[PDB]
Order: C-alpha cells, then sequence, then structure tokens
C-alpha cells in the first residue's frame, strides 16, 4: 500500500486517471485504503509539502500574479501538483502545518513531516 | 428619472451649502413672513432643468443649480462642483427648489 | 539546433504531422459544423518567444499562449523513429520533458 | 534679457514638510473602486491552409490580450519516444550520464525486440551484445500514447508527432 | 456593529451637544464602555484603533484575524505618527459647557451597521 | 476603512453593508448606558446610516 | 451609493471632491496624499473619500432607454 | 408591420439579439444560413460594444483606468513593502502577540 498511495496520489497530482475530487485514505493502523469519488464530499484545497519545502515556489506565484495576461489559473496550480483538494476523513491522515516560515523552519523540530499546508 | 429615488434628490439639494454671506440677515424666516407662498423676501427659488439626452454620463451638479438671485447661489458657483447625480442618456431631472 | 520544442496541442488543435501537400489533402469534413471544418483548415505552426519569458504558439494570426510545462513523469526521449533499420533509427533529438497544451 | 535659475529661485522671499501618508507598511494597503468591466467547399480550405503559412512569416509586434509585450525570437517547429520510470532514473541516453557521449557505446540503433513487435524494440546504446542494460522498450504506447515533438529543423516546415508513448524498463 | 456589540440608538444629540476633540470632531456614536470589559470585543478596539491610522494614513488598514504583522503596539507607532495619542484616547471636551472631560474618550472611526430592525 | 482580505472575494468593498463612523467608547450623558448608542442627530440630518425601505404588493 | 453631500461627522462638503480624488489618484498620487491635496485633514473628512463606495456608476449601467 | 420596417437589434436588447442569433445559428445545420447568422451577430456585437463604450466613454473610461492602475501600483506597493519586511527592529519584545513553537 505504499505503492498505491503514492500512485494515486500522483495521479491526482497530475488530473489524469483521478480526478481532484477522489479523496484516497490509507489508514495505516487498520490496513485498510478506502477510496471515495461519489458526490457530497465536503473538500478544501491545501497547499502540497514535500520534504520540508512547498511545492508552491516563486515559478507559480509569478504565472499566477500575471494570470488573465498569460492565462494561467488555479486550475494550473490544482494540475501542476502544487495544491490538492484534501476532505475531512483524509484530513484524519494529512500532517498539516499552518504557515511555511511558522512550522517548517528549523526550530527544535515539532514533527517535520507535515505533508500540506495551510493556505 | 435618475438611478436615486427623490428623497434622496431632495436631501442631496438640501446639504448644498448656498452663499447667504449678505441676504440671510436681510430675509425672513418663511415661518415669520406673511405671505401665502414663499416670495423673494423670505426664500430664493432654485431650478434645475437637466437631461443627458448623450452618451456620455452627465454629471448634474450644483453648477446646474440656478437661482433667482445672483447674491444666494452654491458656494462652488463662487475647485469643482457638488455633484447631485449622475445620469446616463435619456435620463433627467427636472425640479424647482427654494432655499 | 538541439533545443527542447515540445508541444502537446489538443485535440481541435491537432497540427498534421506532414506539411501542407496538395496531394496529401482532401475535402470530406463540412455552429455545428463549424467546429467540424476547423480541424483541417486552421490547424506548419510557429512558436513566438516574448520577452516576458512566456510563449505563444500561433496557428497564423491566431494565438494560443504556452508555458512548456514540466512533464517528469513522462520525460520521453523523444526521437525520429523513422522506420530505417529495425524499428526506425530513433535519431536522439530532444527528450520530451513538458506538458505544454495550447490556450486562448 | 538674462534669467538663471539660481536667479529666479531667490526671486522669491520664502517657498522651498513631510510625505508619512505614503509610508510602505505591510499591515496596510490601498483600495478599490467600481469600473465597468471586470470578471462546405475546398477552394477556401486550400487559401485557408495557405494562409497561415503566409503570414506567420510577416512581421509580429503585438500580443493577442494586451498589446505591450515585445516578441523576442520565433520557434519554427515519425517518432516514438521512450518514457521513463522517474524511480528507476532509468539512462537511454547519455545526458541523463555524466559524459556527453557513449563511453560504451557508439550507435544506438533502436533493433527489434522481435518479428512480432515494431514499436516494442529494444533501444539501448550498446553497440556490442554485451555489457548494457537491456532496455526493453516494453509495448506502453499501445496505453500511453502521443505528444508532438517538433524540432530546429533549420526554420523548416515540418512536424515529427509522436507515434506512442512506449516505456521501458530494467529488463 | 462587526464585532457583535449592538444597541439601539437611546438618544440623538446635535453636533452642539455632543462632545468634540481639539478640532471639532465630535462622534457620530457615542456607545457606552460598559459594552466591553464583559463582551472582550477588543477586536472592536483594535478596529477603531486602526481605523483612526487608516483614515490619516490614508488608505484602508488590514485586519485580517492571524496576521502577525499587525498588532496593537505597531498601530499604536503609527497612530502616534499623525500627532495622535498612540492608544486612540483624546481629549473631549463636554459639548454642554465646553469644559475638557477628566478622562480622556478612546474615540475614532469603526465600521457600524444598521440592522433591519428599525423601531 | 479596515477589512481582512477575505472580504475582497465577499466582494464587500462592492457592495458594502455599513458606514465607517467616528465611534468614541464614553458614557456621556448614560443614554447609551445598557448596550445602547447615542447617535450625532446633526450627522442623521446630512445622511448618517439613512436608509429607504421598498414593500412591493402584488395582486393579480 | 454617490458620494456624500458633506462629511457627515463635521460638515465639510466632500460632495465636490470625488472626481477630483479620483483624477488625482489617476496622476498617481497615493492615496493619502490625494487627501492631503484635496484638504481634507481631520480623519472624519478623509474617511468620507477613502470609506466611499460610487456604486451609482453600476446603477448607471442599466438602461431605462438606450 | 412596425417591425418589417423598423430594425430592432440596436435595442437596449442587444444580448437579447444576440441569444436570438445564437439560437438560430445553432437551430441551423445549413452552413450558409449559420455563416449569415455569425456575420450578422459578429456585426452587432461591434455595433453594441462600440455603443457601450460610447456611453463608458466618459467617466466610466475614467474610473476604470483609475481602477485598473489602481491594481497595478498596489501590486507595486505590496512588493516593495515586502522588500521593507527585511528591516530588523520592526517588532516589540513586550509580546504584543504570541505564535506557538512546540517541541
Ligand atoms: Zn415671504
Ligand atoms: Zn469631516
Amino acid at each position: 500500500p505504499e505503492q498505491l498511495m503514492n500512485t494515486l496520489r500522483k495521479l491526482r497530482r497530475q488530473m489524469d486517471i483521478i480526478v481532484s475530487e477522489v479523496s484516497m485514505i490509507r489508514d495505516i493502523r487498520e490496513r485498510e485504503i478506502r477510496i471515495y469519488t461519489d458526490a457530497g464530499r465536503i473538500c478544501r484545497p491545501l497547499l502540497i509539502v514535500e520534504k520540508q519545502k512547498l511545492l508552491l515556489k516563486k515559478r507559480h506565484i509569478d504565472q499566477l500574479k500575471e494570470r488573465e495576461y498569460n492565462n494561467y489559473s488555479w486550475q494550473d496550480l490544482v494540475a501542476s501538483g502544487v495544491v490538492e483538494y484534501i476532505d475531512t476523513l483524509e484530513e484524519e491522515t494529512v500532517m498539516l502545518a499552518m504557515t511555511p516560515d511558522d512550522l517548517q523552519e528549523k526550530e527544535v523540530a515539532y514533527c517535520s513531516t507535515y505533508t500540506h499546508c495551510e493556505i | 428619472s435618475s438611478v436615486l429615488h427623490d428623497e434622496f434628490i431632495a436631501h442631496r439639494l438640501g446639504l448644498i451649502p448656498l452663499t447667504s454671506d449678505d441676504i440671510v440677515d436681510k430675509l425672513q424666516y418663511s415661518r415669520d413672513c406673511t405671505c401665502e407662498e414663499f416670495c423673494p423676501e423670505c426664500s430664493v427659488e432654485f431650478t434645475l432643468d437637466v437631461r443627458c439626452n448623450e452618451d456620455q454620463t452627465r454629471h448634474v451638479t450644483s453648477r446646474d443649480l440656478i437661482s433667482n438671485s445672483p447674491r444666494v447661489i452654491p458656494v462652488t458657483s463662487r475647485q469643482d462642483d457638488i455633484l447631485i447625480v449622475k445620469l446616463r442618456k435619456g435620463q433627467e431631472l427636472r425640479l424647482r427648489a427654494y432655499a | 539546433g538541439n533545443d527542447l520544442y515540445f508541444v502537446k496541442l489538443p485535440n481541435f488543435l491537432s497540427v498534421e504531422p506532414r506539411p501542407f501537400d496538395p496531394q496529401y489533402y482532401e475535402d470530406e469534413f463540412e455552429e455545428e459544423g463549424r467546429t467540424r471544418l476547423k480541424l483541417k483548415v486552421e490547424n506548419n505552426a510557429r512558436i513566438v518567444k516574448w520577452s516576458d519569458g512566456s510563449m505563444s504558439l500561433h496557428l497564423g494570426n491566431e494565438v494560443f499562449d504556452v508555458y512548456k510545462a514540466p512533464l517528469q513523469g513522462d520525460h520521453n526521449h523523444l526521437f525520429i523513429r523513422q522506420g530505417t533499420g529495425l524499428q526506425g533509427q530513433a535519431v536522439f533529438k530532444t527528450k520530451l520533458t513538458f506538458r505544454p497544451h495550447s490556450t486562448d | 534679457v538674462l534669467l538663471d535659475p539660481a536667479d529666479e529661485k531667490l526671486l522669491e522671499e520664502e517657498i522651498q514638510r513631510s510625505q508619512q501618508h505614503a509610508k510602505v507598511v505591510p499591515w496596510m494597503r490601498k483600495t478599490e473602486y467600481i469600473s465597468t468591466e471586470f470578471n462546405k467547399d475546398r477552394d477556401s480550405q486550400i487559401t485557408a491552409i495557405e494562409k497561415t503559412f503566409e503570414d506567420a512569416q510577416k512581421s509580429i509586434s503585438q500580443h493577442y490580450s494586451k498589446p505591450r509585450v515585445t516578441p523576442v525570437e520565433v520557434m519554427p517547429v515519425s517518432q516514438a519516444m521512450i518514457r521513463g520510470m522517474m524511480d528507476e532514473e532509468g539512462n537511454q541516453f547519455v545526458a541523463y550520464f555524466l559524459p556527453v557521449e557513449e563511453t560504451l557505446k557508439k550507435r544506438k540503433r533502436d533493433q527489434e525486440e522481435e518479428m512480432d513487435y515494431a514499436p516494442d524494440d529494444v533501444y539501448d546504446y550498446k553497440i556490442a551484445r554485451e555489457y548494457n542494460w537491456n532496455v526493453k522498450n516494453k509495448a506502453s504506447k499501445g496505453y500511453e500514447e502521443n505528444y508532438f515533438f517538433i524540432f530546429r529543423e533549420g526554420d523548416g516546415v515540418y512536424y515529427n508527432e509522436l507515434e506512442t508513448r512506449v516505456r521501458l524498463s530494467k529488463r | 456593529s462587526r464585532h457583535g456589540q449592538k444597541g439601539t440608538c437611546g438618544i440623538q444629540y446635535r453636533q452642539e451637544d455632543m462632545p468634540f476633540t481639539c478640532e471639532g470632531i465630535t462622534p457620530d456614536i457615542i456607545i457606552n464602555p460598559h459594552a466591553i470589559p464583559s463582551r472582550m470585543t477588543i477586536g472592536h478596539l483594535i478596529e477603531c484603533l486602526q481605523g483612526k491610522v487608516s483614515a490619516n494614513k490614508g488608505e484602508i488598514g488590514d485586519a485580517t484575524p492571524f496576521n502577525d504583522a499587525v498588532n496593537v503596539q505597531k498601530i499604536s507607532n503609527l497612530l502616534s505618527d499623525y500627532g495622535y495619542h498612540l492608544r486612540g484616547n483624546e481629549v473631549l471636551y463636554n459639548g454642554f459647557t465646553g469644559r475638557k472631560i477628566t478622562s480622556q474618550i478612546f474615540i475614532g472611526p469603526t465600521y457600524y451597521q444598521r440592522l433591519k430592525h428599525m423601531v | 476603512l479596515v477589512t481582512t482580505r477575505s472580504m475582497e472575494y465577499l466582494r464587500f468593498r462592492e457592495l458594502p453593508a455599513g458606514i465607517n463612523s467616528i465611534v468614541a467608547i464614553a458614557s456621556y450623558t448614560g443614554y447609551n448606558q445598557e448596550d445602547s448608542v447615542i447617535m450625532n442627530r446633526s450627522a442623521v440630518d446630512r445622511g448618517f446610516f439613512r436608509s429607504v425601505f421598498y414593500r412591493s404588493y402584488k395582486e393579480q | 451609493m454617490i458620494i456624500p453631500v458633506r462629511c457627515f461627522t463635521c460638515g465639510k462638503i466632500v460632495g465636490n471632491k470625488w472626481e477630483a480624488y479620483l483624477g488625482l489618484l489617476q496622476a498617481e498620487y497615493t492615496e493619502g496624499d490625494a487627501l492631503d491635496a484635496l484638504g481634507l485633514k481631520r480623519y472624519c473628512c478623509r474617511r468620507m473619500l477613502l470609506a466611499h463606495v460610487d456604486l451609482i456608476e453600476k446603477l448607471l449601467n442599466y438602461a431605462p432607454l438606450e | 408591420e412596425k417591425e418589417r420596417f423598423r430594425k430592432a437589434p440596436p435595442n437596449y436588447a442587444m444580448k437579447k439579439t444576440q441569444l436570438l442569433k445564437e439560437k438560430a445559428m445553432a437551430e441551423d445545420l445549413g452552413d450558409q444560413d449559420k455563416a449569415k447568422q455569425i456575420q450578422d451577430q459578429l456585426n452587432e456585437l461591434e455595433e453594441r460594444a462600440e455603443a457601450l463604450d460610447r456611453q463608458r466613454t466618459k467617466n466610466i473610461s475614467a474610473i476604470s483606468y483609475i481602477n485598473q492602475r489602481n491594481r497595478e501600483w498596489n501590486i507595486v506597493e505590496s512588493e516593495k513593502a515586502l522588500v521593507a519586511e527585511s528591516h530588523n527592529m520592526k517588532n516589540q519584545q513586550m509580546d504584543p502577540f504570541t505564535r506557538r513553537q512546540c517541541k
């Protein structure tokens, strides 16, 4: 299940096989992977965290600042594996920083294993 | 037929200051004047007659309040004039007022 | 000469893989029919590099903006598999490494 | 008549303050008002397919949405792209490797794997039958087609679109 | 107001009767101090302070909640630059007698709402 | 005069609901005492929070 | 909706400054230097122009006729 | 009879005339009627946009230009304020705010 979660996630971050609204939950303690695609699941976008850097880098900000002028859009942030719709049952399993400069900087580490960051 | 209802127009006209530097000491309070309507001894008549017959958004301003007395005029007539309404093509505002 | 010129045009902007030649073109296609003829008439291309570091795929007076957006999950070694020898020579030109989709 | 600016300033008695409204402050901003705009036939086909070929060579100085960005340069435009797994980091070419040229071969012929597999050849940078990774170009383009490829063919009007998105592994 | 302070207009005093600062700035709305201490709507006080900064500074202050770029001391520092008391207090004069009020009064721009509940 | 950034997207600065008023937090005359406000009558005379109420009656 | 004729708090005519305000902003005066240049000193007058939302420009998008 | 000699699309409801032209274009499988509809619709669109700008021509143009330049000059002001965030001693030791930093 360490390959499935990384692949299903990669595919969400590529918008191709799995649409963004799909939520894959990996229950570690009980060996269960639950994938929900149905309707009515409230979700919210979160910045993705990888290692400890964000994927949202100055490239995306610059491109998105000239948006409309370059017709970049939020959909390009989604389809660049930079932001991800997390939903309350997958939120069970994210480790969610709250801002980068607060929570991922090299303080005496709280966790250092953030998967996502509040936008 | 401006986008502002009449009480709003009337209210705005109320707040336009008038150059009553002298005439205020001449005029009676209307409550005290003995005449059945307004008269030039207890009031100053004003007219506004503006229609926006052009594409450009007509600004109705205190420059369009025409007094019946060259000494009681809106301050900005004697800088920019006080905006009373912006009018679209074909909208109009005709009214007369007394101060 | 050996620079990445990969483009990922969508279905409605599918440019012909070969130059426009009068002996390879024919009329088979006709608001409903307006999008149909567009497939084989407007779509050989050129890409303009702007000063702002963006580019646009033109197809003439039209302009579709493109980003050279990365595609490291599909860094395919794009090569001229022109069918010579066995299975083609697959001349090593530029590794396809992007997913540039034209948009208005 | 002589009129120096240094003499013009001495004509006045005293005319020559603070600007502290302008100060940049990260907890403060600016403001925003109300704008108005915010968030068939073959003789025609020949000319239409022959105009883009002519008019793309004209002088360009403008951008569609906001003619304020000046162009710099122009990039003019079968194929078979060996996809690679990002974990295995397959090194089909000598560019992912350290040297600029094949230290173990000279001709990376896309020899076929067999007779019943024309697209699913075995692309490998091995001029010998040994001492190279057997990169079986498995038929992944059958379920992973496509993507158009082009090159600076001396500023020529051509195309080299990919046939399939074939992908190889360490066999 | 935006901070759950609510109240009926209890009386209306003409400008001559309202208290006034050194310049003739009379309040528009005088609310009783006792609204604050039990309710601890300190967001209301900080709104008033930063609104007074914004109106002098001449641009709209940021009150996004969790913005550590904003704090009361930083606002007070700015407010003191415009020649006001750094905590927003002012000497008011009683409108009736003109005597200075011995307590300096906290006065400044705050965003009030008028609710559908008219009498 | 002070906004969250979030109320940009709420479009509150285009369809706002309220007036920035020079509030004073003072007891003054005591007519503002238990959760009450003293308003400026002269501000009201100038149009402070003046509103219009439209009631539509439909009959066929 | 439209600019108030008088600053509610004090009384200064601000109803003849809105188009001037915007023109000064179009000269790219900073937002408080526009107010300093119109002559609004008291923060009570300044919040008349800073806070004003000129919705009448949107109301005039709707046609009565033409 | 009245609509026979008097044209309608220049009426204030030009959006409705464009919707009707779009419906007539979509309803037709003939390319000739579709191209005539496209031409008529483009002409009416240009005419209506010209009239909209003409009424937008004064004062509306001015507030459009100020909003569009204001947002860009605000972006410039924000980026300069951002580099002004590099200044030291812009925060106070008297705990005017606090943030967690556990473990
Ligand atoms: Zn009389
Ligand atoms: Zn004032």
